[PDB]
């Protein structure tokens, strides 16, 4: 597109050959990663790279030095496959220069291409480039960093990697004064253990500062003072992409209830002649003289995000009793799910890696409750239904039928597709479409009946679902956003919930056996500052301070956000870091996270 | 820089060819005949630049 | 024109609605939807006419098919005009037996509820006490019948409890299911006499909102409600100064329809009372 070709379009990925050869620093060896070296007929050696045929650079090396170098016994023309992990961590510490290796993260595999780009970065601040990495939120940046981090301190207790996430509202002073900082300990950390400090600012792109991100590493300058040469100290920024969406969600998306506040040719956020509203990634135009400099990881090619997500399940199911099998059926159906969401020209917001952990939480939540909620289905199909739903239901499937029920099948429109299209995982009790349906709309149903009575009420399918995940998202502390018709009964949910979710003096069992939920309200209005956010929500967090939070939970209801949508104030903005630690402008604790719908 | 994008030629009317920048409640800045002003931009605003002695720079 | 005649019986929408889920998305015509769809209705229906004619239908039909008219008498009386309007012949000793069966029956069912509910509030509250009169009755429940016919030697123990309603039920299992606060009246309380000063020391433990004022209010008008019964009851009493003193527990609720959901609300506000006695300094001033 002719506003996203200076950025959009992606000269190379990463996979295209990275033929590197490296002096060794303490050691006085060579390193030939990322390329073969083969015998041309015409007495000389070419380049080659591996999973091809490419014979690209004829008339390289002639043969006669390719024979000394079998005398003075190079490490030469290596291929890193059937290599074992304490080779590969001492050709990494021969290459990388640490003296004295262990191996930090044992889950974390070690192949070529993560060699070849922990080996490229720790080049690029080796000699003076700056490091800007485009890749997505899913692909293992922050893992490979951490990696690096940790391998090049080894042992010390110190502080070497600073992440700073990057959010919309980050201002310049903020960043600033993390660069001095970060500066200060650098020189601490240099002084005390001979060691250097890395500060990674994570989502570099989303602020209007990411000019002044620009003054810190192009051309190394801290608000006009200079940052020391000798000081010992690297920036890394990690950039979103930029895509626009595919034509059908944005059709669906200006006619979810009542459309937006404004239109699309008289909005301000802009990046070109396309609105922030209508892209992936809320991304600002990159400054030239970024745009040579950034480079691109890999992105995730579907092959081993199994393994990624295998690792992230089998880390937090915490199976010392759980199940040997059916932790392989989570893995296997969030595959599924995850192949779903790619088979369709568009996703959400691209949440591959956070939306598996965050629904994996939620089957944490639910098979820890596996215990009351069957009861309670049981009595509720008992005195309701015949004995068709009065089988016994397995604590870990059933779980994990309805995490996938409020992870996937909630937001979705093509609901019938997804469910026929993820039966076919699924064991006996599941292996249809209508055996989900009726069972997601069952515990509906129960949730529903938990509530106190209402006669004269809309009891419809919207009602049902709109009580169920919000009771859900208040008791896991999910945001939760619910755009609707002025008659979609989904006020009513709030006033019905927040009757129901009352702690011990509920009115059923199940609500009784769940937390007690006080909300602080504030409709938002196009004249909204985000004072008046930041305000409530340090107003239900001091509501939330000094009980047991286990049997507490505060929640902020913001009823008018499509009205401070793209208002000149902005106050929208800062609700991007209140969402995930609580608070902006401070250390994280308990009694700060709170509850969002 | 590159991202000031709604704010440049009354800027430098004020400072380069008015010669202040006023606070209406506070203090008044006067440019002075022995300082150097050096505008670092990048690149409608084309003609206005123009106005100005210009030091242009090329690859 | 048959179907003209026949759209003011609800029985008949129930006969159509439950015979045409019987055919399952089928774009069908309309001279086959008078024979594939309208005449096993008609047979069916005519067959049910035949028979309530005669009688010879089983009371497995009568409430499974008539359960939506309980206390709803008037619109059974007008739908067997309706209904006999079909088959143009008198309707003059066919209606009022049979809809006095319907009501015996009915009251008979809500009998059995009754009385399962009051030996649930006579376990409930240990009163061990004496009835004996409605374990034939329970000996029915578990019974089952099929037949037509009209239970008369059950008619005298009937007048016994024949006005209660479909309602006060709700009162009776509001009493037999709140059974912590009950006991935690008996052990705490004690007295209708200490009341008029533990309104006055609630008062001030609830806050200043109208929901913590009003909790007062509700908690003092569900056990004015019921201290006739909470307070006043020997272990053994029998049946008779048993109804004698529930006669004017319904004086007492003539004056106060929503005694049952107070008594609820003020059951799930145990904590609160269970804090109201031994409230230390609640050092909140007020606003």
């Amino acid at each position: 597109e002719e506003d996203l070709a200076p950025f959009s379009l992606r000269k190379r990925w990463e996979s295209e050959p990275h033929p590197y050869v490296f002096f060794n620093g303490d050691h006085m060896t060579m390193t030939f990663i990322g390329f073969h070296l083969e015998t041309n007929n015409n007495g000389y050696v070419d380049a080659i790279n591996p999973s091809n045929g490419k014979v690209i650079k004829k008339d390289v090396m002639t043969k006669e030095l390719f024979d000394g170098l079998r005398l003075q016994r190079v490490p030469f023309n290596i291929d890193f496959d059937n290599l074992p992990r304490y080779e590969k961590l001492e050709r990494l510490c021969l290459a990388l220069g640490i003296e004295w290796p262990i191996d930090p993260d044992e889950t974390y595999e070690l192949t070529t291409d993560n060699m070849l780009k922990i080996l490229a970065i720790e080049m690029r601040f080796r000699c003076g480039i700056p490091v800007i990495i485009m890749g997505e939120t899913g692909c293992g940046k922050t893992r490979l960093i951490k990696f690096l981090s940790d391998l090049k301190r080894g042992s010390v207790e110190a502080e070497t990697m600073k992440l700073v996430k990057v959010h919309g509202g980050t201002t310049p002073s903020m960043i600033y004064s993390k660069v001095k900082e970060a500066e200060r300990t650098a020189f601490s950390n240099k002084a005390q253990h001979k060691l250097d400090t890395i500060l990674f600012f994570d989502e570099a792109n989303t602020t209007e500062a990411v000019s002044c991100i620009k003054e810190i590493l192009c051309d190394r300058t801290v608000d006009g003072e200079h940052l020391h040469e000798d000081s010992g100290l690297h920036i890394i920024a990690a950039c979103n992409p930029y895509r626009k969406h595919s034509q059908e969600m944005i059709l669906r998306l200006e006619s979810a209830g009542l459309g937006y506040r404004v239109s699309a040719e008289e909005t301000a956020d802009r990046l070109g002649s396309i609105p922030l509203r209508q892209l992936v990634y809320r991304v600002h135009a990159l400054p030239p003289s970024l745009i040579p400099l950034v480079w691109d990881f890999g992105q995730l090619n579907d092959s081993a995000e199994k393994l990624y997500i295998q690792q992230i399940v089998q880390r937090l199911v915490d199976s010392v009793s759980v199940n040997p099998s059916e932790t392989c059926v989570i893995a296997d159906v969030l595959s599924a799910s995850q192949m779903f969401m790619r088979k369709r020209e568009n996703e959400c917001g691209f949440v591959s890696l956070r939306d598996v952990e965050r629904c994996v939480k939620v089957f944490r939540w639910f098979h820890d409750h596996s215990d009351m909620l069957l009861k309670e289905l049981d009595k509720f199909l008992h005195e309701s239904s015949d004995s068709t739903h009065t089988f016994e239901r397995d604590p870990v499937l059933w779980s994990l039928v309805m995490a996938i029920g409020v992870c996937y099948h909630a937001s979705l429109e093509e609901k019938a597709s997804y469910r026929t299209a993820i039966a076919r995982c699924f064991p006996k009790p599941y292996n249809s479409s209508r055996a989900i349906l009726d069972e997601v709309t069952h515990v509906q149903d129960l949730f529903l009946r938990g509530a106190p009575i209402r006669t004269n009420i809309a009891r419809n399918l919207a009602l049902k679902e709109n009580v169920f995940m919000m009771v859900i998202c208040i008791e896991l502390k999910i945001p939760l956003f619910l755009v609707g018709k002025p008659g979609s009964s989904k006020s009513l949910a709030k006033i019905i919930v927040a009757d129901a979710m009352q702690g011990q003096a509920a009115f059923s069992e199940l609500f009784r056996c769940l937390k007690q939920v006080h909300l602080v309200s504030f409709q938002c209005s196009p004249h909204s500052t985000p004072q008046g956010i930041i305000s409530t929500f340090k107003q239900c967090a001091r509501f939330q301070q000094g009980k047991d939070l286990g049997q507490y939970v505060s929640v902020v209801v913001l009823d008018e956000v499509g009205l401070a949508e793209d208002s000149p104030k902005m106050p929208l903005k800062t609700l991007h870091p209140l969402l995930e630690d609580g608070c902006i402008e401070d250390d994280p604790a308990p009694y700060k996270k709170v509850g969002f719908v | 820089s590159t991202s000031v994008q709604t704010g440049i030629p009354i800027f430098l009317f004020k400072l380069l060819i008015l010669q202040y920048l006023m606070d209406i409640n506070g203090k008044i800045w006067r440019r002075s005949p022995g300082h150097l002003y050096l505008v670092e931009i990048p690149q409608p605003l084309f003609k206005f630049l123009d106005l100005f002695p210009k030091v242009t720079c090329r690859p | 024109s048959k179907l003209d005649s026949l759209k003011d019986s609800h029985i008949f929408q129930d006969f159509w609605q439950e015979t045409a889920e019987s055919l399952n998305e089928l774009k069908v015509s309309l001279p086959e939807v008078l024979e594939y769809l309208y005449n096993p209705c008609y047979d069916n229906f005519y067959t049910l006419y035949e028979n309530l004619k005669s009688g010879k239908i089983t009371f497995a039909e009568v409430d499974a098919i008539f359960k939506d008219f309980v206390d709803k008498y008037d619109e059974l009386k007008n739908d067997l005009k309706f209904m006999c309007t079909m088959n143009p012949q008198d309707q003059k000793g066919w209606i009022s037996e049979r809809v006095g069966q319907i009501k015996e029956y009915h009251t008979l069912h809500q009998a059995v509820s009754s009385a399962k509910v009051i030996l649930q509030v006579r376990r409930a509250l240990g009163v061990t006490g004496d009835f004996s009169v409605l374990n034939p009755l329970l000996n029915f429940a578990d019974s089952f019948e099929d037949f037509g016919n009209e239970s008369p030697q059950f008619i005298k123990a009937k007048q016994l409890l024949q006005d209660i309603s479909e309602p006060r039920q709700r009162c009776l299992e509001e009493l037999a299911r709140q059974t912590e606060l009950v006991a935690w009246l008996h052990k705490a309380l004690e007295d209708i006499n200490e009341l008029k000063v533990f309104v006055d020391l609630a008062s001030i433990s609830a806050g200043e909102n109208d929901i913590d004022v009003d909790r007062v209010a509700c908690f003092h008008d569900a056990v004015q409600g019921y201290a006739s019964l909470l307070y006043k009851m020997d272990e053994r009493t029998n049946f008779s100064d048993f109804m004698n003193h529930l006669q004017e527990l319904w004086r007492a609720l003539d004056n106060d329809q929503h005694l049952p959901d107070k008594l609820k609300d003020s059951a799930r506000n145990l904590e609160w009372l269970k804090t109201v006695k031994e409230s230390h300094g609640s050092v909140e001033l007020s606003s």
